[PDB]
This record gives C-alpha cells, structure tokens and sequence, in this order.
C-alpha cells in the first residue's frame, strides 16, 4: 500500500488576505496600526554596529574591553563576511575586523590560537563561541550604546527593546538559524536564561519570534481527493438500528451505548440541543474516510465503524433510555423537538475509555498515549487539526469579552503583545474530564478543522485570534507624530498562519500534559507507598518527554532518538517531573511558608519560586472556584514552567529544523550550480561554499555531512590546483566519520 | 531487512528530501538523495532507475518504494570493497597498514560508537577486510 499525505506544504507571498483592518478602537478614537519591519530594522542595527566598530577601532580603546568580547567582535564580523555575497561589503567587513585580530594574536594569543580553532571548524565560527552563557553577555549591543552617540530611531529602539536579551537576534537569517539550530548540540550549554539583579529572565520564546519572524508565509494545498475537497454526496443510510432496552449498557454525554454479541459496542449519538444535522453528517463522513484511509496514513487509532445517519423520534429514544440511572441528564443534553437526528457507529470498549483512566496500568497508558500522539501529528500532516480534543481555558472572568475568549493559548507570548508567560489554567482537570483521547486512538473526529483554516480569517481563528489578525495595540507603541501604533507585533499579519500551525502542536502536547497529569493524580492519589508516586509522576515525565519527541519526529523525520536528546538539551526532566507532581496534586495545600519554600527550591533548583498571594483552598491548593485545582494563582502564570520551556523547545526545534532545511537546500543549489559551471568562480569561493552547506547541516545528521563531504571531494577534482589546507581538518573529521559508521555497520 | 541505523538513515533522508511534505520525492532528486546515503548509483543505473520508475508514469516515490530501491541498490554492493575504503581512510602514508591503536578510537569514540567487547571480537587491511567477509 502507498503510504503518503493528501497535503502539500510550500510558502506564499502573504497572509494578510481578507483580514480584519489593522485599527485599534478607543473611545471613540479610531488608532491605525503599523508594523515595524523585522529585517529592514535589524540590518539598519547592524550597519550601526559596524560603523560602531570602526569608531573602536579609530579611538584605539581596544585596550579597555575584555577579550572575550573581542573575541565575539571578531568571530561575528569574520561569520557576517562569510555569508555576505557582495564582494566589496564582503571586504568592507573583513576590514573593520583585521585590527582586532591583528591585537589578538599580539596580546591576547592564547584567545587568538581559540579563535583560529573555531575559524578551522566553521565558517559562522560565531554560532559555535556562542554555544554557552556568552551568548548572554550582548556585545553587539554594548558596542553600539558605547560608541554610537545619538538616539535610535523609533522602529530601532522598538527592535532592541524586543529583542535586548541576545547579540544573536541581530544575526542575518542563516546564521542565526544555524546558531539556533547547533544551540541544542550536545556539546552546548546554552539555555535560554541568565540573572538580572537577583531576577532571573527567561527568553525561550524569544528565540521563536525572533524565528518566526524572518520565515516566508506558508501555504498548504490539500488533494481533490481530500475530504475537504472531494464531493462526496449524500450519505446513504438504508441501515437503521433496533434499539433495545435490555441491550443499553450505560450513558455518555448524548450517546447511549449498547452491548453485542461480539462483546465491542454499539453506539447511538442523539443530537444535542442546538446541534445542526451536518455536525452528526460530518462525524460519520470522517470516520468513513479515516478507515478508507487508515493503511495510507498508517493510522494506528481503533477507529470507529459508521454504521448510519437517520432520524428517531424523540418518544423513542426516551422509552429505551428510561431505564438508565443516566436518563434525566440525557434528557437535558438532546434536541427538544420530537424528531431527532443520529449518527450510528460500533466501536470497541477501549473507545469509551478516556485516556486519563486511572485503571489502566502504566504500560497500557504509555502505549495508548503512543497511538493517540502518533495519529494526531500524523493527521495533522494530512491537513486535518481537531481543535476541540479538550476544553482548557486561562479564564471564565471575561470570557465573552475577552479576544482570547477564555481560551487558552499555548503559545500566548507569540499571540499577543506583551504576554511574558503562559498563564494559570482553570480547573485543569477538568479542561481533559472527556478529552477526545481514548484508550483506544482518537474519537468525536467530526470536530474537525481543515488545517487551512488556520492560515485564513475563517470563523475559527477570527473569534479565536484576533489580536494576532488585526494587530498590536500598547500606549508605549503610540507615535504622535504619526498617531499610529507601530510594533513588530502588527507584522505577524503577513505570517500569523506560521504562528498558529505551532500553536497547534504546543496544544496538542499540551492536551496531553493534562491527560497525563490526570491519570498521575488520580492513580497516586491514594498510594500509600510515596517513592511509587514519584516513579508514577518519574515515568509519566519520561512518556512527555517522548511525545514531544515523537511529535518532532513525525513533523521534521529527525530521528526519535535524537529529537529526545535534543529536547533535553533545553528541556530538565529532573525540574518537569518534580513540579508536575508537585501543582498537579493536592498535597501542597497542607504546607505552611518554611515548608512550602524549601520544597519550591527543591523544584526549581536556582530559579525563583513560584509567588502568589492567593489563599489556598484545603484539599484542592490554588483554586478560584474552591473546588476544582487551577494551575496558578489569580491573574498569575502557570507554575509548570518546565513545561513551557518544553512546549517551545519542541516548537523551535520543529520550526528551526525546516527553516534550516530550507537554508541549506538554497546553499545546496548554489553549491551545486557552482560545481557544474552554471555559476563560474574561483577555488576558495567554492571551497567556501562547501563549507558553509556543511554549518546548515541539521545537528547529529551524518548522511548531510556526507554529501556535503561528496561536494567537497568534487571540488577539489575541480580545482585540482587550489590550495586546501584551510578546509582539510574539518572534512577529515566527517571522512574519518565517515569511515567509521561503514565499519562499524558492517559488523551489524 | 537491513539493520536499524541504516533504516533511520534512510527514513530521514527521505523525510529531508520531501520537500513539500507530502510523503513523496520527485525521481529526480533520487541522484542526490543516493549520493547523500554513500551508494550513488552508476549513470546507467540511474537511467535504468528513471526508466523503472516511468513505467508506470508516476515520478513521486513513496517511501516503501524508496526503501526498495535503496535496499536493493545497497545490496547491489561489494560489501568486502566498500569495507576496504573505509579502512583506506585510515591509512594516509599508503603503505596498505594502518594503526591498531587508532582503529580502537575511531569506533568506540565517533560514528554509531561500538563498545569495547564488540570491538575485541573485530593491522593489515586488504587481508582484514578479506577475512571479515
Ligand atoms: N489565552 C491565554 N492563554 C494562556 N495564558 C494567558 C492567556 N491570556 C493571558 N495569559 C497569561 O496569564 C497571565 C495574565 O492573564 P490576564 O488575566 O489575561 O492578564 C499572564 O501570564 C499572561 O501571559
Ligand atoms: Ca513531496
Ligand atoms: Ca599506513
Ligand atoms: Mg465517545
Ligand atoms: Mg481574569
Ligand atoms: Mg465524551
Ligand atoms: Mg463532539
Ligand atoms: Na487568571
Ligand atoms: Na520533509
């Protein structure tokens, strides 16, 4: 069987198509809104660098800066020559950088012998310097407030402001992607965090804007024999089904479930009070086209059997289902008129069982979590998001009046303007009571979303997203003498389908968060054995980890395996584990100050405590409603920090990768061209070019360093002549590699 | 029915050559792709591969049909010559030896890191090569 997907991603010129005007009304007052450009702002900043550096250079004060900030001068300008084409902008730069490497190797040769070692490793050496805490330590910045004596402009100050924590956010678009790319290598210790005067500063979803925002619009086109494209005409429900009594098992919601003889079961969906017949049509559709479909996608889900769509009286459903100790509640959830519509399907049991189901044992809830992540991502890469699985909100207060409407945003520092943190969850238990998750895959499919209605003002993302559609508003960004509010926000209009493609898959992990921290609550909540708790939340922290991982896998093809040790690079499972089950159970709410903050430092180890005022609700902890447990206190954040960190870390691994992707096959064809003669140069600039395809190789990906090793043979049989000491020791090691996986392979 | 490492090898290098994502690579990336799996085929090959692959008129590979082809293409290999190149990286003077000591290092500290035991069941190379086989 041909196993492949009904959808096609490629880019377009924009988003910004049928959307909302980007005005912001108040008072009365009608405010345009305006976007600050992100790469006409950010190369405006670099040319101030550079002219700042020439200014250090003339003023002879070299003498007086570190020399781990002049290592990062030169390292920078040596990487931003190298990836700029234009060779006298080229030459412009590596003049500016001559005078600093000439006072290294003078008075700093021990740094200078460093330097050269990282020049021979890489052609963006910078992004390999920057692999640790000095990428904190933002020198590019430093240089131009010492040394560019005037105020910024109103588009500059705004970038700066947004993007203060870190020189690389002023990098041009490969090398700060190859930066963020090798910043999850294994001989990395960057972390998105560093201490500010006793505060610390997290910036993980700054490095996913700073992404974000230099990508191409993209563009899903789905196949005429999608089921969102193809016409499919009416369905053809000859088939009824006799309901009896003494066959009703139970009731769920508006479903009323009969036994078998085959022991599986058969399931009657009575339509809800305002229910149109299409939801009832589109669920038996979808079904049907998932199990046409389920060798092609590989489909590992139990899916349902649609067995038929047709209209009961109500007096009939009532006289069967009067027995049930369910029925008034029944009553309340179906349609008031006497004729109902029905969606009939078998399925086996395991499809009633939610996945937080606290009988199964470990092994069988790793194994359905497996199935349920698989299906989703897969199904997402066949052009179909289900963003109904679970009902989490951040808030009830002002829900209707809210642009968020309640709902949660996983992502929501990307969304809005001027969110710094993902913020407290409402009765989380609650958001996943009947998650769309089973013991058995997927279920309730018809609640379903083409993954077009993402990238366009469908109904869906207006109500749902309308900041991020229309623009950004703040008092800080009112410029009077244009009464307009510019920010770099209101850019996001052009690529705000970009932004809400990951925020569908922060969602679903983070649904899947929840369904574990449900199962681990309610499976340990009466153990008396406490290290079993711990190694119940110990394990449900690893199958996290591993969702994560295999989400990455099924969006990018990154191996499983690697995409775990990406992940926990950025990501401390040690930290995630302890404060899952530390908010995510009631025992907290029996501790008084000194307890509590020793146990907090057990969890976040240096960083700060979790700080609320909130009076704690016996037996719950942090609760609005006194019953049911939030996460977070009253407009605070989340406590699961590690989470957060998670959820973007898997995001900016996914968006990283393909936009590394994307730079190295652009590198490839030039590399490719310049080999064949369609573009005719000299030795070193395709030496060169070799090279530099090699730093945009993904991290840990040997078969890419291969080819771009195959290149670089090829090369030198093209300029047998050139000289290629500076390029031997960096090709050898991948040759000798190389050499060794054949070895090594061959004993398997 | 090749190992596990060369499988995932071969699943992201499909993955990263799908361009557009929809579980397919256009037949004329086929020669990059297989150069990138160290088995680039011959220019006779290749045309044989384009041609099988025109049979049916569809030029988009799906990956159980990639997998054949390149399980078949690997197979179509001299194992014991592709073993003696490797080694050949190894010995840089051309005497035709190299190091024992340096052999230990290179498996068990790069690539896919075998362990010391594995190693020690495992110097002149075109008769270590000649005997492994
Ligand atoms: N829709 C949302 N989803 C997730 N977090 C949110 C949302 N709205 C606000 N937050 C966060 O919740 C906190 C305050 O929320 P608010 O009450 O809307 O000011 C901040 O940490 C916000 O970043
Ligand atoms: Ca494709
Ligand atoms: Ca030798
Ligand atoms: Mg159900
Ligand atoms: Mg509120
Ligand atoms: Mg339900
Ligand atoms: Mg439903
Ligand atoms: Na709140
Ligand atoms: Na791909």
């Amino acid at each position: 069987v041909k196993q492949y997907y009904f959808a096609r991603r490629g880019e377009t010129s924009t988003h910004d198509t049928s959307l909302p005007p980007p005005v912001k009304v108040l008072s009365g007052r009608s405010i345009p809104l305006k976007e600050i450009p992100f790469e006409a702002t950010r190369n405006e900043l670099v040319q101030i660098y550079l002219t700042s550096i020439d200014k250090l250079i003339k003023s002879n004060k070299l003498n007086s800066i570190p020399s781990q900030q002049i290592a990062s001068h030169y390292l920078f300008l040596r990487s931003l020559a190298n990836s700029e084409t234009d060779g006298i902008k080229k030459n412009q730069i590596l003049s500016l950088a001559k005078p600093l490497g000439t006072y290294l190797a003078s008075k700093e040769p021990h740094v200078w012998k460093m330097i050269n070692e990282l020049i021979e490793k890489s052609e963006y050496p910078i992004i390999h310097y920057l692999k640790n805490n000095r990428a904190h330590s933002n020198f590019m910045l430093a240089l131009i407030h010492e040394y560019h004596k005037e105020p910024l402009t109103k588009n500059q100050s705004a970038f700066v402001q947004k993007f203060r924590d870190s020189s690389v956010f002023l990098f041009p678009n490969p090398i700060y992607t190859a930066w963020l790319a090798h910043s999850y290598d294994e001989d990395s210790s960057f972390n998105p965090m560093f201490r500010e005067r006793l505060s610390t500063n997290f910036y993980h979803s700054t490095l996913t804007d700073n992404l974000l925002l230099r990508t191409e619009p993209k563009e899903v086109t789905l196949s005429s024999e999608h089921h969102y494209k193809k016409e499919k005409g009416p369905i053809d429900s000859s088939f009824r089904y006799q309901m009896s009594s003494d066959r009703l098992l139970r009731i769920q919601g508006r479903t009323l479930l009969f036994s078998t003889p085959q022991n599986d079961v058969v399931a009657v969906k009575v339509q809800k009070k305002g229910e149109p017949k299409s939801t009832l049509e589109e669920e038996f559709e979808m079904a049907d086209y998932l199990l046409k479909h389920q060798r092609r996608l590989d489909v590992h889900s139990k899916l349902p059997q649609p067995l038929g769509q047709y209209s009961v009286k109500k007096s009939e459903i009532l006289e069967i289902s009067r027995g049930s100790l369910d029925f008034e509640r029944f009553k309340t959830l179906i349609d008031d008129s006497k004729d109902l519509e029905v969606y009939v399907y078998k399925a086996p049991q395991s499809y009633f069982t939610y996945l937080h189901d606290k009988n199964q044992d470990l092994e069988d809830l790793t194994a359905s979590v497996k199935t349920n992540v698989h299906d989703l991502f897969v199904l997402l890469r066949e052009g179909i998001v289900f963003p109904q699985l679970a009902d989490i909100f951040h808030t009830h207060f002002g829900e209707d009046e809210r642009e968020d409407k309640g709902r949660y945003q996983a992502l929501v520092q990307l969304l809005n303007v001027l969110q710094f943190q993902l913020g407290r969850i409402d009765k989380w238990q609650k958001a996943v009571e009947y998650v769309n998750l089973r013991s058995s895959g997927l279920a309730d499919l018809g609640d379903s979303l083409p993954i077009t209605s993402l990238f366009t003002s469908s109904d869906f993302t207006k109500h749902y997203f309308s900041e991020l559609l229309t623009g950004g508003y703040h008092p800080t960004f009112f410029d009077k003498s244009s009464g307009t509010a510019n920010s770099l926000f209101t850019g996001k209009r052009r690529l705000f389908g970009n932004y809400l493609y990951l925020n569908t898959i922060a969602e679903y992990l983070l649904v899947i968060q929840l369904t574990l921290g449900s199962y681990g609550d309610k499976v340990t909540r009466d153990m008396m054995d406490k290290p079993k708790k711990e190694a119940v939340w110990r394990e449900l922290a690893n199958v996290m980890f591993t969702s994560c991982a295999e989400a990455i896998h099924i969006m990018t093809g990154i191996p499983q395996s690697r995409a775990l040790t990406l992940l926990k690079q950025r990501a401390n499972i040690e930290k995630h584990f302890r404060q899952t089950q530390f908010w995510m159970t009631p025992d907290y709410s029996k501790l008084d100050e000194d307890t509590l903050q020793m146990e907090q430092y057990s969890i976040y180890s240096g960083e700060p405590e979790y700080e609320f005022t909130d009076k704690l609700v016996s037996g719950v902890g942090l609760s609005v409603d006194g019953v049911h447990q939030d996460l977070g206190g009253y407009n605070r954040e989340s406590p699961l920090r590690e989470l957060e960190k998670l959820l973007y870390a898997t995001v900016t691994l996914i968006e990283g990768t393909m936009q590394l992707d994307k730079e190295f096959f652009k590198q490839l064809e030039q590399v490719e061209k310049i080999l064949s003669g369609e573009i005719k140069t000299d030795a070193n600039s395709c030496f060169e070019a070799v090279a530099q395809l090699l730093d945009l190789a993904r991290p840990g990906c040997h078969f890419q360093k291969r080819l771009v090793l195959s290149y670089y043979e090829e090369a030198k049989l093209k300029y047998p002549s050139a000289p290629t000491d500076a390029y031997d020791s960096r090709f050898q090691v991948v040759a000798r590699t190389n050499a060794a996986i054949t070895i090594q392979r061959f004993w398997r | 029915n090749l190992t596990e490492e060369q499988i995932a090898e071969f699943k992201e290098a499909f993955a990263l050559f799908d361009k557009d994502n929809n579980g397919s690579i256009s037949s004329s990336e086929l020669a990059t792709v297989m150069r990138s799996l160290g088995l680039s085929p011959s220019e006779a090959e290749v045309n044989d591969l384009m041609n099988e692959i025109d049979v049916d008129g569809n030029h988009q590979i799906e990956f159980s049909e990639f997998l054949a082809l390149m399980s078949r293409q690997l197979k179509s290999n001299d194992s014991e010559q592709e073993l003696l190149e490797a080694f050949k990286v190894f010995d840089k003077n051309g005497d035709g030896l190299i190091s024992a000591a340096e052999l230990k290092h290179v498996l068990t500290s790069i690539g896919e890191k075998l362990t010391d035991a594995e190693v020690d069941d495992m110097i002149n190379i075109q008769q270590f090569a000649a005997l492994l086989s």
